[PDB]
């Protein structure tokens, strides 16, 4: 869809992909149909209104918009097509308002719709937090209908170990907010100690290199034993701040450092992390 | 610690087993702080408050520091006992924090 | 947005309104109701003898308060650590766990006034009956 | 900017100050601690100390001051500059919360009415067309 | 509408209502400075202000609506209430300026009757005054 | 809002302007002029010798001056606190007190250009002498 081309076009190019898209579900097939995007294709349309005469309203798009865009993303569905069988068409839609504003016409109607959300975020773009999806702004309608899956193929703790991991990132957001107030001198070691954790959350699980030849992609296994990992390190830490440990010597901690690289790591050596954060924690209860 | 104090009692201090230093005014006895803190091995000072009327600008002469022992101006001369610098100590202490030279 | 144009103009239809919050949700707690913004904006038309039970608005009362107070003590451990509450606040902060753990949470389950109410006394037990302040003492009484 | 800044700004404003102000009632709770270590600590001092004028009674010297001078050692001044600590801190801090929400609220000012002249200019030009 | 009240009810209307604001006005103050430095600090004089100042607000602000005599408070009732309130003040500063102890005011019996003084529907009210004035007599006595 | 369109289009219409300000009502100062927002656009036209007097320029400059000073110290004593103040900087957070409860205070009263400078040099003297930068020396020894 380049610029060139008559916004009729455009406005019809989701609807010649989506029918191509439908066409390989009913074979059997999972297709992903994926729009760059719908903000222009709002753009291609609206042009194409206002040469008609139809009567603009905000940002002067055409009342008819929100109807046709809903429309479009009601083709998506996994369904048993004709003659039995299954197959999907996933729909990922990019989003480009006029500019930040995220309002008119793209965003909103979009976000309404849609069921999932992933925020890249600038600001963990500078930040070099790969990927720069914001856990805090991101959302999805599924967590509770995928975690059978989850629970019987890959780990029976998955649902409990994302509640627990985004509940300290929470607990995070909320104890950041309160240290841009009354900065972080008075912050009592418990506190500090769930910043330690919430960081390596973020740096060591949320965080992913597109780039490495690994960390592009990680699979469901690994997934879920670098968040055990994080998780046991965490009740660890506590356990150990609750013994009077001093937060400075879990912070340098020995295997903090592999834990940072386990994205990295392509064999199970992993999960070895779980026995060796919890013989260098007794090596901390030893020393006291 | 060392403790400052006027000679009679210093020596009272020695002879109960502690570490006490003997001064007659406020400039002998921040040359005193001076040598003990350039000599180094103690973590507190108490100085008799007759003989240390100022001990903010007393650490400020001290230095170069370097890691400092506390300065602890406590309680002197006959007289001034026989008053009662608490009455007056507690009115400068709240109208300190509150802000307020409140009516006591 | 709350200030939204539609929400903003439907509160006005209501005698009561359970406000839903994401922070809430995103800290666990469930249901994620906003004790601070949902109202009986006609909550006293449908309560008391003859309707629930006469110590209802009483319990109410010191639910909302107990738990508003709990929740700030979640900041004052955060600023001066747990070992540095006092025992009055401890049993404060608490009762903001107790009553989202056992009142907020449900297990999907039908629960009647009656068995709200004694869940509601129940949590109440951890505060000290001395600082029941919005509780008249017939209600401590008959129900405690 | 424009949307957005709206609502995080002035919760980091509101919410912010709501627990700035609770560290100033912590503090003057510490207010009433400190100040009563503060005179006791004095008490003693003024005295067996000059038990150490009229003065083995080495000792009603240091044993005074052991007692005397340890007593007012920790409560004298470990007890207060950090009493007079605990609280001449947390408020220059809502002293943030402060003058700086002038600051939010001249921001906020600014834009949900400028913000406003504006969605509705536009109407106006093909609302007036 | 001073006037109306100097010339039909009470000369000291303005002067009364003046007062009793300039007290509210300066409760409010001393509030929001205790709610810093806290309480401890207050001088006897600070405190007098407080109490006269909660006083107005208990005895004479608040009125009960569901209650057969201060549901309506005349014209007449309402300068007699102001007059025992603010003599209580005069009375109140007079005797702290003379060593009088504030704990020793706090509890002294007539306070209770200025409490229910809404509640009366007779001038009974207006001879608050002189028992007020004599109860001071016998804290001026006792010293 | 000073700025709205009307008020901040008339200024340029004017050769005097005097600023009323509520922060200033709401101390108790009146009339609430601002001290530091009232100009003369047409002042210099007339005032001095021959009009009001010629130490009128320095003493309007002078009061200007130390009221502006006195305000932001305001500040700075909120800020540092009253006792952490310098010697100096109290004389003009005095100074400005002093500018509000005398010379804008007027008891309702008609004040000659003669009479309203005496009060001025009356509350200037507050100030240490050679702080009035202001003031030529050889207006301080004719009129101080
Ligand atoms: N350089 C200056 N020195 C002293 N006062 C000045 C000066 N410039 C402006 N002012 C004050 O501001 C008033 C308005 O200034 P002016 O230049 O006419 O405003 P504008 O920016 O609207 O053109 C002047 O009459 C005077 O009282």
């Amino acid at each position: 869809n380049t610029s060139n081309m008559p916004v009729a076009a455009r406005e019809a190019s989701i609807y010649v992909g989506v029918t191509i898209a439908e066409y390989f579900r009913d074979q059997g097939f999972s297709v992903a149909l994926m729009a760059d995007s719908t903000s222009r294709w709002a753009e291609a349309l609206r042009e194409i209104s206002s040469r008609l005469e139809e009567m603009p309203a905000e940002e002067g798009y055409p009342p008819y918009l929100a109807a046709r865009l809903a429309a479009f993303y009601e083709r998506a569905g996994k369904v048993i097509t004709l003659g039995g069988e299954e197959g999907a068409v996933t729909i990922v839609g990019a989003v480009s308002p006029p500019g930040g504003d995220m309002s008119e016409p793209v965003t909103q109607s979009t976000l309404r719709i849609v069921g999932a959300f992933w925020r890249l975020d600038a600001s963990l773009a500078f930040r070099r937090h790969f990927p720069a999806i914001n856990w805090n702004g991101s959302y999805s309608l599924f967590t509770s209908a995928l975690d059978p899956w989850y629970r019987e193929n890959v780990a029976e703790d998955y649902p409990e170990l994302r509640d627990a991991i985004s509940e300290l990132l929470q607990r995070e957001a909320g104890l950041q907010e309160i240290v841009q107030l009354v900065g972080p001198d008075a912050l009592q070691d418990a506190e500090r100690l769930v910043i330690e954790v919430g960081r390596i959350i973020r740096e060591d699980f949320l965080q992913q290199n597109a780039y490495h030849e690994v960390d592009a992609y990680c699979s469901m296994k690994k997934a879920y034993g670098i968040m055990k990992m994080i998780l046991a390190f965490y009740k660890e830490a506590e356990a150990a701040i609750k013994r009077g440990v001093s937060i400075d010597e879990i912070l340098q901690l020995p295997v903090l450092e592999r834990i940072g690289r386990a994205r990295y790591v392509s064999e199970e050596e992993f999960p070895a992390y779980f026995e060796e954060a919890m013989k260098e924690i007794q090596g901390a209860f030893k020393a006291l | 610690m060392a403790v400052i104090a006027d000679p009679e009692t210093a020596q009272g201090f020695r002879l109960a087993g502690l570490e006490g230093y003997g001064a007659s005014s406020a400039e002998e006895a921040q040359s005193l702080l001076e040598t003990l803190v350039e000599r180094g091995g103690y973590a507190l000072v108490a100085v008799d408050e007759a003989l240390l009327p100022d001990p903010e600008r007393a650490v400020e002469r001290l230095m170069r520091g370097r890691d400092l022992p506390v300065l602890l101006p406590i309680a002197g001369l006959k007289e001034a006992f026989q008053g009662h610098d608490v009455e007056g100590y507690m009115r400068e202490l709240v109208r300190k924090t509150i802000g307020f030279d409140i009516k006591l | 947005d709350r200030t939204h144009p539609i929400p903003d103009l439907t509160g006005y239809i209501t005698e009561g309104q359970i406000q839903l919050s994401r922070e809430l949700h995103r800290k666990g707690i469930y249901p994620p109701i906003d004790p601070l913004p949902s109202l009986s904006r006609l909550m006293n038309n449908g309560v008391g003898k003859g309707k629930t039970r006469e110590d209802h608005k009483q319990v109410s009362d010191q639910l909302y308060s107990a738990y508003a107070n709990g929740v700030d003590i979640r900041k004052l451990v955060a600023i001066i650590g747990e070992d540095a509450l006092t025992e009055n606040d401890r049993r404060y902060l608490q009762f903001a766990d107790a009553f989202e753990r056992f009142f907020i949470n449900q297990g999907q389950q039908n629960r009647s006034i009656e068995e709200s109410l004694q869940i509601a006394w129940a949590l109440l037990s951890m505060l000290p009956q001395g600082e029941l302040k919005r509780i008249s003492k017939d209600h401590i009484g008959k129900y405690y | 900017m424009s949307q957005v800044s709206p609502t995080r700004m002035n919760l980091l404003q509101r919410r912010g100050q709501l627990r700035l102000a609770q560290k100033g009632v912590d503090l003057l709770k510490k207010k009433r601690d400190a100040l009563v270590a503060e005179f006791f600590g004095l008490v003693r001092e003024a005295m067996e100390a000059r038990k150490a004028l009229d003065q083995r009674y080495a000792e009603a010297l240091i044993r005074v001051a052991n007692t005397e001078t340890r007593l007012k050692k920790i409560g004298e001044e470990i007890k207060k500059t950090t009493r007079r600590v605990n609280a001449l801190e947390q408020v220059v801090i809502p002293g943030i919360r402060a003058q700086i929400r002038f600051i939010q609220q001249v921001l906020e000012q600014r834009e949900r009415e400028d913000t406003f002249r504006l969605k509705r200019i536009k109407g106006k030009i093909e609302a007036r067309e």
